[PDB]
């Protein structure tokens, strides 16, 4: 049984939040 | 696959748009006096 | 710029000064050796880092030492 | 004498204009006026980067979603021969 | 210390560390490295002589 | 003759003679005793 | 006034300096302190101008060394004739040159190596040879081992004469410097006397010996029943039987009735259909015409009778508005610098060897050479390699001249001075040309490989897709095919079958045929242009910047051969002109490897093969035009497919090639340890090893050193070249011997 | 002795020009001038490549690098037995006298010079790199 | 007679005056290019240069692109590809200006092009001229009589 469109969008949104946290860590490590 | 249009959007984004932005911004950062 | 430090084993033979292609080195009076002179490095802003001076030095181990440092237009030997 | 300390350091260092000529009158007035108002919003470096970014990204995703289908790129048609057959009876 | 006496080099950065050379002369004017020593082998620069302090050589 | 024998005592001439002797010895052993694998 | 001038007994003949290694050098004569002295003795042995600055002594050394080289060459040649006389199947091959493989080396039975004595035919076992001596001996008219023995004995006598002359002209009667500087006399004598009389004498041999014997051989007479050459000398009626104009004797020559001699001085063109070689009568007429032209050419220069040219006057007259003082000062350079002469002569001699390779494959001058595919491939490849090495040497000795013999006082606003004064323009323009050529030659292959992998053959550069036809070369081919009709009317046939026309077949195998050129040929020719231009860039940049650069302004004071000027100025490794020779050798290797690969694949695919009723079955079946437009095509269909013979050669007579294939791969890889590393590491490792020897009291007195930086580079490039070239050698020879 | 002043009215050697001379760096960063007094008119080798003719009397030559000036000066001193002076010239017009810095060549010991870079120890007495961690010094030679 | 001389008579500036550099035809032709009109505004010189270069790049894209064998689609695809290249070069010109700008005699005023603001107007002119030239190339493939 395949995944739904909503599951892919959920994963992409959680990854976008994780990427925001990553940018935050990278900027903190920089300065 | 579900949402099968997504590769046709994200592959140009990650392969062309993001690298162009990245090298333009990084060029501007590393040449800044 | 490169750092050129002189040590006290120098016998004042002047060979490093003659070897230098950018006039970094010069002989100054001293009382530590028989020749009554010691190499000095007052112009390391012009030092390219070729280590011709170290090749010229006869003491064991070397009495002139070149420590390659931050690179400049002069130290990179650029004419452009 | 190819050296002079002041008022001729440009000639001493060879800072010459070999081909550039001073000229104010090249283009017609209406043509110029048209092109200054055409390229006026892009005379700021942030606006041109924003314009080229938005236009290029939109052209690229519009190509990927729709334009690649319209020109019948093979990656958009997909397979029609049923799949390549592997060894050992594998699919 | 004597002329032409064997000495052992104790300078660690010297090519002839722990080796035995021959005293050529000793400067008597109070210079920093007065003992001139000749060696049977050349170093990496092709040199066979070097100057040492009194504490840098040991009479053998 | 002394100078000539000194030349024959130079390192490559001695190497040539010694290795000719050693190679010839090995070749003639393998000619007289063909295919030795074991003792 | 041109005259003989020598010094009597200048150097005593004694073994005293034989007992003193390094006697020739002031630095080396004191003997070693370290192992570096051992290498320096060999590296400096033939550097005469380093030993002394006296031009007379240098010139005498060069003259006598040349005699020594000639003696060595004559020993080698006499050896080849002797091995033909004693250890060969030459007479059997003469009776049957289509089925019998030439062999002139036989191995002794020990440690199993007698498997290398292959069953080559003619009741004979031996190593198959690819030098082409049998075809050359047959063209000369040699029919017996006795004549091969006679040439071998005469060669050894002449070899002894050359060695006597070198001793004599160094130790007894050494010519003075003004004798050597008689360049006008030397040019007159070498043009008229060496080349002109050499060609005339060889035309004499061809007419009186090679023509009748080969005519009888191609008629089918048994070689043992052919009359000996002196029978054709002594019996004019016997020669008139084969060439009826000989009955008139020398009277047609002296009455300018030269057209009577048309039976043996011909202009047929093309190839003899019996043998696949050029007509020997054409060769006789060619060598006669060459002899006359060179005999005239040797009367240009003034020596002692007023008439003639002064070379200095000619050079000083040729100057123009673009070029300042023109060729002024070049006569002084070329009469005082041996290195300038060596640079010129190496450049032209190497270019000549390469031209020889192309002309001999296309117009095979020896009978049964063209269907001996191993011989054809071998001689093309060999002469190509000799040419490339000589050209790299030309670059080296040009640079050595620039460092050691150049004098700015004698070159003010002449051509050399003006070339130096715009070296940046020359090098930058050549750099751009090399980048453009690399992009638009190799990137076409990369485009094709990528298109083919993506399943888009219609987007490829190919004969069945986007075409790149070499239309200029195709037009040249058509012009040379049509030449006997209009532009060379008295020539019966074109110079070569490669231009067009019919297959020349010998013994059911193709000797020569038209070589068509399509898209793959366009692409590989632009590869050749690219690789040659890059090699030129490296060598020419080494020459132009040998004395100075913006980086190192006093480079001439550092010499021709030095490792670097230290890690400063960013790092100056390999700035020397010697290091430019070092890099140019690699690019010469790359270039010539692609050239000989192009040759091997194109001949196997499009020329060589067997003839049937239907047509020609080529060795690799025309697959060059199908796959040589991709790198994967080269890797699979040339390298992978054709290496099957060398890697399956074990247990056959070709197994030596399989072993050499592996060993050459090894030697090539071994070279990378020298090229990729640096001597500081090795010197420290030697310090630890020396500690171990000191502990056991086995340390040598000659203190071990790592190789110098320059020697590390020289060892690396020598083993790289040896390994790569011997790999291709074994691959080629196993392949073409097994499938030819 | 006082540092000499660069005379801009000095003639240049006779040269036909080359591609090896000054570039944009002379306009925007710095360039160099070597002056010398020639005993006679003669040919010398340019450090940038090519033959040039030095004029009898004072000569002036502008060059891109200090090393080029010192290479030419080495040639003048060893081949023509001629002394010379080297200046550094800045785009704002400032001229700095370089060589010989105190009127005496640096290989000849001269009173009034002070040692810089001197270490009152042999080179094997330098401390360990662990001892200069987190100090900001360039290395063990710096202390 | 000699036709190669030092640049402006100065033997020590690293350049030579040759017939290629300093023929009246070459120096006259180069002076009238829009790059060398020092007093003319950088925006309009950018417009002219962009028109020229955006027009010319469409040709290889039309005749050699992946869709070159599809009638009608070939021209539109080649022109869209040329427009993409023009936009990429506009970005390159803009980031050049932001980084590169942070006397001259024949006395001459320096080029307004060689400033940050002047280069940004040049980049805007390049973009407008380049897109216009690409559009005109497409119009020409739709209207030229002997186009094929
Ligand atoms: C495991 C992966 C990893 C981790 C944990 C780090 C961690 C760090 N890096 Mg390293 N980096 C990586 C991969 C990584 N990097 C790779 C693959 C490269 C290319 C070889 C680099 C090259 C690099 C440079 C050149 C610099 C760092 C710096 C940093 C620090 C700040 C990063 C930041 O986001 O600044 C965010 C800052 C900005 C977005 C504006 C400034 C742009 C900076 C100067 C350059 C971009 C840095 C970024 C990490 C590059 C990513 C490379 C990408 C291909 C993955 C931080 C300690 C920076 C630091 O200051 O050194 C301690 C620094 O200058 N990194
Ligand atoms: C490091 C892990 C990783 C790697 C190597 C890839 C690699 C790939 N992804 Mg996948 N992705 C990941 C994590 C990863 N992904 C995760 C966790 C998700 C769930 C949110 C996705 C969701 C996703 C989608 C929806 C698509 C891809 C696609 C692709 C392909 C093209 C690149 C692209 O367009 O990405 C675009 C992906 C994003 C913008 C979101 C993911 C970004 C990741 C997490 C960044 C990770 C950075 C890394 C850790 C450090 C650098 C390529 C095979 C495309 C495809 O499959 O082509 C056939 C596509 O349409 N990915
Ligand atoms: C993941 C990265 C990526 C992607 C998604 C593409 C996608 C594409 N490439 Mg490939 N390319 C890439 C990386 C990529 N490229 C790299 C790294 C190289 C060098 C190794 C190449 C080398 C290459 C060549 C040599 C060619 C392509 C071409 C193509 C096109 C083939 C499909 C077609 O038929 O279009 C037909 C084309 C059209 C229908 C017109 C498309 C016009 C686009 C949409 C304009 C977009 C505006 C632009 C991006 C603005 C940039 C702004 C800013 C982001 C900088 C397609 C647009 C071919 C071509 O057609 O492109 C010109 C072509 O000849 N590429
Ligand atoms: C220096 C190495 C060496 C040694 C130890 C021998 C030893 C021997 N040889 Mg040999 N030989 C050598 C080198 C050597 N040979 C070389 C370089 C050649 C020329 C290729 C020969 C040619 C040769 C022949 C022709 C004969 C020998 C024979 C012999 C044997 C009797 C003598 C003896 C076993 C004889 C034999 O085999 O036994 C009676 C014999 O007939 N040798
Ligand atoms: C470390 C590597 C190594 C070792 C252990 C061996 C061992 C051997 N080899 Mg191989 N070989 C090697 C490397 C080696 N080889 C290499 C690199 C090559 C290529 C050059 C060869 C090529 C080769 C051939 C072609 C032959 C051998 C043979 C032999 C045997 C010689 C026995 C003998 O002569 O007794 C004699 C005993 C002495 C000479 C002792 C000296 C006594 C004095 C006089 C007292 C022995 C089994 C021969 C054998 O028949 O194989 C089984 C044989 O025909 N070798
Ligand atoms: C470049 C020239 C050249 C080369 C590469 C060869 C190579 C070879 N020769 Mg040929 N040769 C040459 C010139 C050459 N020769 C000339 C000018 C002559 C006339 C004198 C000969 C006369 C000749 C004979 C008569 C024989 C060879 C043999 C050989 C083979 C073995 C040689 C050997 O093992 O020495 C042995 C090495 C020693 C150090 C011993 C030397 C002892 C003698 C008596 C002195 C080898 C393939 C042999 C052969 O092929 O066997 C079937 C053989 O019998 N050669
Ligand atoms: C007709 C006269 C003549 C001929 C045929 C030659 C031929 C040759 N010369 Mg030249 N020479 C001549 C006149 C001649 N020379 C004059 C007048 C001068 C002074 C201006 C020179 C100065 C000169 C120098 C400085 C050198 C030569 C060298 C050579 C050789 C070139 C390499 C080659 O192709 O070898 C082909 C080899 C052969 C074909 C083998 C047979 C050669 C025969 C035996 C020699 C015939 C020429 C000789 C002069 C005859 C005199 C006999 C003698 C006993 C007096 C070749 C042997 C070079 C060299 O190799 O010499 C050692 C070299 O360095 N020559
Ligand atoms: C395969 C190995 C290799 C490659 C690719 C090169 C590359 C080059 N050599 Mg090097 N060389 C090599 C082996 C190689 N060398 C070795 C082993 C040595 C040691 C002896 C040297 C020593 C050497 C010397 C001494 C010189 C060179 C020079 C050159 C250049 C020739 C000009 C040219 O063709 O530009 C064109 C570039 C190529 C043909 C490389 C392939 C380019 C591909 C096809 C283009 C792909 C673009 C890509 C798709 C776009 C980017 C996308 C990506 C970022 C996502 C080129 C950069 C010469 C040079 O500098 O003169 C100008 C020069 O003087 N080489
Ligand atoms: C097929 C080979 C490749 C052809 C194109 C490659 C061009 C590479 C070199 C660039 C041309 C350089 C011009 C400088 C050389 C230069 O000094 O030019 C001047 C030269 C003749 O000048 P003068 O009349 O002063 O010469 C008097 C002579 O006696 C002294 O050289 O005339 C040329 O135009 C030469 C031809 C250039 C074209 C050569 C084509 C070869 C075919
Ligand atoms: C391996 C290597 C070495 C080490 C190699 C050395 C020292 C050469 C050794 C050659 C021979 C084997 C040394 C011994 C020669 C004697 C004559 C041996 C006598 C013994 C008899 C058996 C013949 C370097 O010195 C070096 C230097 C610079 C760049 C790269 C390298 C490099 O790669
Ligand atoms: S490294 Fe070179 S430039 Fe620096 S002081 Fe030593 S010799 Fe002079
Ligand atoms: S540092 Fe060395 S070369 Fe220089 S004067 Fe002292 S001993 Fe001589
Ligand atoms: S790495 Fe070797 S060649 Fe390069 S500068 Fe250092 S010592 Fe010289």
């Amino acid at each position: 049984m395949p995944l739904s469109d909503s599951q892919i969008f959920i994963a992409l949104f959680i990854a976008l939040l994780t990427g925001i946290l990553a940018v935050r860590l990278g900027l903190e490590l920089y300065s | 696959m579900a949402a099968a249009y997504l590769p046709s959007v994200l592959v140009p984004l990650v392969g062309l748009v993001f690298p162009a932005i990245a090298m333009a911004s990084l060029f501007l950062y590393i040449e800044k006096e | 710029s490169h750092a050129v430090k002189i040590y006290d084993t120098c016998i004042g033979c002047t060979q490093c000064v003659r070897a230098c292609p950018t006039d970094v080195l010069e002989m100054v009076p001293w009382d530590g050796c028989k020749a009554s002179q010691i190499a000095s490095a007052p112009r390391t802003e012009d030092c390219v880092g070729c280590k011709r001076c170290e090749s010229a030095c006869p003491t064991d181990f070397l009495s002139v030492r070149v420590y390659l440092g931050s690179e400049t237009t002069r130290s990179m030997g650029l004419a452009y | 004498s190819e050296y002079f300390d002041l008022d001729d350091l440009e000639d001493t260092t060879g800072s010459w204009e070999l081909y550039g000529q001073e000229d104010e009158k090249r283009y017609p007035s209406l043509q110029a006026e048209f092109f200054n108002r055409a390229a006026a919003p892009l005379t700021r470096r942030e606006s041109l980067l924003a314009f080229t970014f938005v236009g290029g990204a939109g052209s690229l995703l519009l190509w990927g979603a729709k334009g690649s289908k319209d020109v019948a790129l093979p990656i958009q048609q997909g397979p029609k021969k049923g799949g390549e057959k592997g060894p050992r009876g594998k699919i | 210390r004597l002329w032409c006496v064997q000495v052992k080099v104790l300078r660690p950065e010297s090519y002839w560390f722990n080796e035995v050379g021959k005293v050529v002369s000793v400067d008597q004017s109070g210079i920093r490295y007065p003992v001139v020593v000749r060696f049977p082998t050349v170093n990496y620069a092709g040199v066979s002589t070097n100057n040492y302090s009194l504490e840098e050589v040991q009479e053998v | 003759m002394k100078n000539f024998t000194t030349y024959l005592s130079t390192a490559p001439v001695v190497a040539l003679i010694w290795f000719t002797f050693t190679a010839g010895l090995l070749i003639e052993i393998n000619r007289f005793f063909p295919d030795p694998l074991v003792f | 006034k041109v005259k003989i001038v020598v010094d009597g007994n200048p150097v005593e003949t004694s073994f005293e300096r034989w007992a003193k290694p390094g006697h020739f050098s002031r630095t080396l004569s004191k003997g070693p302190s370290t192992t570096t002295w051992i290498w320096n003795l060999h590296a400096d042995a033939h550097d005469f101008d380093s030993h002394t600055s006296d031009l007379e002594e240098i010139s005498r050394k060069v003259f006598s060394a040349h005699f020594g080289q000639l003696g060595i060459i004559l020993i080698w040649l006499s050896g080849m004739y002797f091995h033909g006389a004693r250890f060969s199947n030459y007479e059997a091959w003469l009776s049957d040159p289509i089925h019998i493989k030439p062999s002139a080396q036989v191995v002794w039975p020990v440690v199993g190596q007698e498997i290398l004595n292959g069953d080559v035919g003619g009741g004979f076992q031996g190593v198959q040879i690819t030098s082409g001596f049998f075809q050359l001996w047959r063209a000369s008219g040699i029919t017996s081992e006795l004549q091969l023995y006679s040439t071998a004995i005469g060669g050894l006598v002449l070899a002894a004469a050359m060695f006597f002359a070198g001793w004599f002209h160094y130790h007894k009667a050494a010519p003075k410097l003004e004798w050597f500087q008689n360049v006008e006399s030397m040019l007159n004598h070498h043009l008229a006397g060496l080349l002109g009389l050499g060609s005339l004498a060889w035309a004499g041999h061809q007419i009186h010996v090679s023509l009748p014997i080969n005519k009888l051989l191609d008629a089918g007479v048994d070689p043992k029943e052919i009359p000996l050459p002196h029978e054709f000398i002594l019996n004019r009626d016997l020669m008139a039987q084969l060439y009826p104009s000989f009955s008139k004797g020398l009277a047609p020559f002296f009455t300018i009735n030269w057209s009577e001699y048309s039976d043996f001085l011909t202009f047929q063109g093309g190839l003899n259909p019996v043998t696949g070689g050029l007509w020997l009568s054409d060769q006789a007429h060619h060598h006669l015409a060459i002899a006359v032209l060179f005999l005239v050419a040797g009367h240009q220069y003034r020596t002692n009778w007023g008439i003639g040219h002064s070379i200095k006057e000619i050079l000083e007259a040729h100057k123009g508005p673009f070029t300042g003082e023109g060729h002024k000062g070049l006569y002084e350079i070329l009469t005082t610098s041996w290195h300038a002469q060596l640079a010129i002569n190496l450049a032209l001699f190497g270019s000549l060897s390469i031209i020889v390779a192309h002309h001999m494959y296309s117009m095979p001058p020896y009978p049964y050479l063209a269907t001996d595919y191993g011989t054809q491939l071998s001689i093309f490849t060999h002469h190509t390699w000799i040419g490339g090495f000589c050209i790299v040497g030309a670059g080296a000795h040009a640079a050595i001249f620039m460092v050691r013999d150049y004098d700015p006082t004698n070159n003010y606003n002449n051509l050399l001075d003006r070339v130096i004064r715009h070296r940046d323009a020359i090098v930058s323009h050549l750099n751009w040309v090399c980048i453009f050529l690399g992009f638009h030659s190799f990137g076409l292959y990369i485009h094709n490989d990528t298109m083919s992998a993506l399943g888009r053959p219609q987007d490829m550069f190919s004969d069945t897709a986007i075409q790149l036809q070499p239309v200029f070369a195709q037009w040249i081919q058509n012009t040379h095919l049509s030449a006997p009709q209009f532009t060379a009317p008295n020539a019966l046939a074109p110079t070569s079958p490669v231009w067009g026309g019919d297959v020349v077949a010998v013994g059911g195998k193709v000797a020569a045929m038209p070589i068509t050129l399509g898209t793959a040929d366009f692409m590989v020719h632009h590869i050749h242009a690219f690789t040659i231009h890059v090699t030129v860039l490296i060598l020419l940049k080494g020459v132009l910047y040998a004395r100075s650069s913006r980086l190192i302004p006093d480079k001439a004071n550092l010499g021709f051969r030095f490792p670097c000027d230290g890690p400063g100025r960013g790092g100056t490794c390999q700035v020397s002109a010697w290091d430019h020779v070092f890099l140019g050798l690699f690019w010469m290797y790359n270039s010539l490897s692609i050239a000989i690969f192009h040759f091997s694949w194109k001949m196997q695919s499009d020329v060589w093969g067997t003839v049937n009723s239907t047509g020609v079955s080529h060795i690799t079946g025309g697959n060059f035009s199908q796959s040589a437009n991709t790198i994967n095509g080269w890797l699979r269909d040339f390298l992978w497919a054709q290496s099957s013979q060398v890697i399956q050669s074990y247990g056959s007579a070709l197994s030596a090639y399989g072993l050499i294939f592996l060993g050459a791969h090894f030697i090539w890889a071994f070279s990378l340890m020298f090229l990729f590393s640096g001597r500081g590491y090795w010197q420290e490792l030697i310090e630890s090893i020396v500690w171990a020897h000191n502990k056991l009291k086995v340390a040598p007195s000659i203190q071990p050193r790592a190789l110098s930086i320059t020697q590390g580079r020289a060892v690396g490039v020598a083993h790289y070249l040896l390994g790569g070239i011997a790999t291709t050698w074994s691959f080629f020879l196993a392949r073409i011997i097994a499938v030819g | 002795w006082k540092p000499p002043t660069l005379d801009p009215s000095t003639p240049s050697p006779i040269f036909g020009g080359s591609t090896g001379g000054l570039l944009r760096k002379a306009q925007i960063e710095e360039f160099y001038v070597i002056t010398w007094d020639a005993k006679k008119e003669q040919v010398f080798e340019m450090p940038t490549g090519g033959a040039a003719i030095m004029r009898s009397g004072p000569n002036l030559l502008k060059l891109a690098r200090k090393e080029q000036c010192l290479a030419l000066l080495t040639q003048l001193r060893n081949k023509f037995k001629t002394d010379g002076q080297i200046y550094r010239v800045f785009p704002d017009g400032e001229v700095q006298y370089l060589h010989p810095k105190d009127g005496v060549y640096p290989e000849k010991v001269n009173a009034g010079r002070t040692a810089v870079g001197a270490k009152d120890r042999s080179i094997g007495k330098n401390t360990n790199p662990v001892a200069v961690k987190f100090t900001g010094k360039l290395g063990t030679y710096d202390v | 007679q000699q036709v190669i001389q030092p640049i402006n008579g100065d033997p020590f500036i690293g350049m030579l005056e040759t017939p290629v550099t300093s023929s009246p035809l070459v120096a006259g032709f180069l002076s009238n290019l829009p790059a060398y009109r020092i007093g003319v505004s950088p925006l309009l010189r950018g417009v002219e240069i962009g028109l020229v270069h955006g027009f010319l790049v469409t040709g290889p894209f039309i005749k050699l692109g992946p869709l070159r064998n599809i009638p009608g689609v070939a021209e539109r695809a080649g022109c869209l590809s040329g427009a993409g290249l023009v936009v990429i070069l506009a970005v390159a010109l803009t980031i050049y200006g932001a980084s590169a700008f942070q006397g001259v005699k024949t006395e001459l005023q320096r080029d307004p092009l060689q400033t940050a603001d002047g280069w940004q107007k040049f980049s805007a002119g390049w973009l407008v001229g380049g897109l216009s030239g690409v559009a005109w190339a497409w119009i020409l493939t739709q209207t030229l009589p002997y186009y094929s």
